[PDB]
């Protein structure tokens, strides 16, 4: 098969720069009538993939022409200039010479905005789950950047360890942060031997450690 | 406008057969082929293999020859994809699309499963000049479950997490808002979670404690 290699997973780029996303192939892409069966295609979160250059350096029909496509025949490169907030998502090369069809790998296109501090927020388990015995307590770490982020729960200020599980959302395209949850989960019995709920967050826009807490009961 | 309209989402049995289907309409369905991509859950692209709809013509992928079948009805403008022997590898997303790549059909969510469909608990975030509220979808199967905020009319400032799946072998997922603590007592918020495998809709009141 002709292997796609692309050798980037991610590349960051601010707002209004340009960027370039590199493709290789394990054979020539070339065909004796004389195009080259290379593609670019972008994937948005949730959504199909949607073409953005077809024969290696043609731009598809509505795609905007800040998108270019060029390549040697075993090396591509995708440019985008003018990046906006939009662009986000992954960019993918695919070889349409010979079957079977084959896809890179994927390049994710990160915008680098201004870091961002986390505003944190903190829900004890509501009432009506308590009544069915479990207890989720819920950290909030909204519009945030960059990605990293580390939540640590406190039990009456004890660290907790094997208990919490985390979610973190695709980065956002008009605002360029992420938001993330993270949910500790407790018997109701065991939940109510205890005063103190906090969450305590790490993140390169805060100095030091913020903490948001609760105590059970308000 | 033309439209490649996928069957929707599966939750189909070890070992069993899933036979997943692609409905074209706004153009001539025999003048074009059909391609089958195949997408792991956060994984990339891999191509299972196309057909002439005009022939009956196929190629495959050696990696699905022994497990897809690809056919196509003139008469419906339909093509479908049959995946024998299922195991939990073939569960993923699998698009359609027409040859080339331009038009594409929304992807239908196959997941192989033993496991029966159980419907989620929803319980609410209440809120503590802004302030964050939201609900928790707690211990459904299988996924997806989506959320809305007050039947469409709320959008901004709303992030609904990617679903976790616990040790209990059920998933979880919040979703939150972000609004005007002045709105926190003259706008009422309701998260409208849909759970179609159950049946389960809930819209969810969230008021301030």
């Amino acid at each position: 098969d002709i292997v796609m290699t692309q050798a980037a997973p991610s590349v960051p780029v601010t707002p209004g720069e340009s960027v370039s996303i590199s493709c290789r192939s394990s054979k020539s892409l070339l065909h004796s009538n004389g195009n080259t069966y290379l593609f670019w295609f972008l994937q948005r979160p949730g959504q199909s993939p949607q073409v953005l250059i077809y024969r290696m350096s043609n731009l598809a029909s509505g795609v905007p022409d800040r998108f270019s496509g060029s390549g040697s025949g075993t090396a591509f490169t995708l440019r985008i200039s003018r990046v906006e907030a939009e662009d986000v998502g992954v960019y993918y090369c695919m070889q349409h010479l010979e079957y079977p069809y084959t896809f890179g790998s994927g390049t994710r296109l990160e915008i680098k905005r201004t870091v961002a501090a986390p505003s944190v927020f903190i829900f004890p388990p509501s009432d009506e789950q308590l009544k069915s015995g479990t207890a989720s307590v819920v950290c909030l770490l909204n519009n945030f950047y960059p990605r990293e982020a580390k939540v640590q729960w406190k039990v009456d200020n004890a660290l907790q360890s094997g208990n919490s599980q985390e979610s973190v959302t695709e980065q956002d395209s008009k605002d360029s942060t992420y938001s993330l949850s993270s949910t500790l989960t407790l018997s109701k019995a065991d939940y109510e031997k205890h005063k103190v709920y906090a969450c305590e967050v790490t993140h390169q826009g805060l100095s030091s450690p913020v903490t948001k807490s609760f105590n059970r009961g308000e | 406008q033309v439209q490649l309209q996928q069957s929707g989402a599966e939750l189909v049995r070890p070992g069993t057969s899933v036979k997943v289907s692609c409905k074209a309409s706004g153009y001539a369905f025999t003048n074009y082929l059909i391609e089958w991509i195949k997408q792991r859950p956060g994984q990339g692209l891999e191509w299972i293999g196309v057909i002439n709809p005009g022939s009956g013509g196929t190629n495959y992928n050696e990696k699905f020859r022994v497990k897809a079948t690809l056919t196509a009805d003139k008469s419906s403008s339909t093509a479908y994809m049959q995946l024998s022997s299922l195991t939990s590898d073939d569960s993923a997303v699998y698009f359609c699309a027409r040859g080339g790549g331009y038009y594409w059909g929304q992807g239908t969510l196959v997941t192989v499963s033993a496991a029966s469909t159980k419907g989620p608990s929803v319980f609410p975030l209440a809120p503590s000049g802004t302030a964050a509220l939201g609900c928790l979808v707690k211990d459904y199967f299988p996924e997806p479950v989506t959320v809305s905020w007050n039947s469409g009319a709320l959008t901004s400032g709303v992030h609904t997490f990617p679903a976790v799946l616990q040790s209990s072998g059920l998933y979880s997922l919040s979703s939150v808002v972000t609004v005007p603590s002045s709105s926190l007592g003259t706008q009422t918020y309701i998260c409208n979670v849909n759970h179609k495998p159950s049946n389960t809709k809930v819209d969810k009141k969230v008021e301030p404690k």
